[PDB]
């Protein structure tokens, strides 16, 4: 009869440890998925930005020739 | 003459997304509540 | 005799695994609020970075429009 | 004449947290490395 | 005359690191399938 | 012979669960890592951008004073 108690609450037990298991699997899943997309959005965002400040020097350059030419 | 409107664009495209695990962290307390009721008292 | 070997490692063990799902629920949590924050920095760091590269591009457009006024 | 000083401002107002977990890591590796304390020899 | 070609350099030395830990999650869940391997039947 | 069947079972238990502590304490290692890079990053990020954008400003209030000069 304690046996069976042992077993009932070993049982119990696994299951409950089972459960906590997958709970923690997903939450790091979600996690990995969240903590991935938000490193391609920041290294793209990045990419996009030296993209742009590039291009803002361009027109710079090109104004200050052009007001050189001005004068 | 007539320089043109040179429009830099919006920056775009681009979003973080948002973790909602909170399901999962109040599981595991309650699991970890729960085991009490697992102990053994022969 | 046995069985209250068993009983007393069984209570131990689930003892363990109970501090460890506290843990790693607190060690998730943890992960969880830094990063929703890390989240909506880099967000509203793309807002304000919209905003402030829009003001640059219009005072660009306006001094375009004052050196061709110059000319 | 005498164009302002448009000054565009310091990006600011913003900053990204620090996770420190460590101290919840070591207590879960010392678990794992407890229970071996844990085992049933009859 | 002649304004030099002030160039804003290129923004860089930085990067986002990805996590790679899907090996971990796949064997939490192999462990919550194999314990069904471990209940007790009488 | 019930008491071997029940503490060999335990003992598989826990010699999985001891392998699922390990696991989440190597993928919240993990996390804490990236995550910390990723924060490091953007920071550096903000810091830098600070700074390209603070030359913007500067170089453009330059070349309003210059035109200013020329008119």
């Amino acid at each position: 009869e304690n046996q069976k108690l042992i077993a009932n609450q070993f049982n119990s037990a696994i299951g409950k440890i089972q459960d906590s298991l997958s709970s923690t699997a997903s939450a790091l899943g979600k996690l990995q998925d969240v903590v991935n997309h938000n490193a391609q959005a920041l290294n793209t965002l990045v990419k996009q930005l030296s993209s742009k400040f590039g291009a803002i020097s361009s027109v710079l350059n090109d104004i200050f020739s052009r007001l050189d030419k001005v004068e | 003459h007539t320089s043109p409107d040179v429009d830099l664009g919006d920056i775009s495209g681009i979003n973080a997304s948002v973790v909602n695990i909170q399901k999962e962290i109040d599981r595991l307390n309650e699991v970890a509540k729960n085991l009490n009721e697992s102990l053994i008292d022969l």
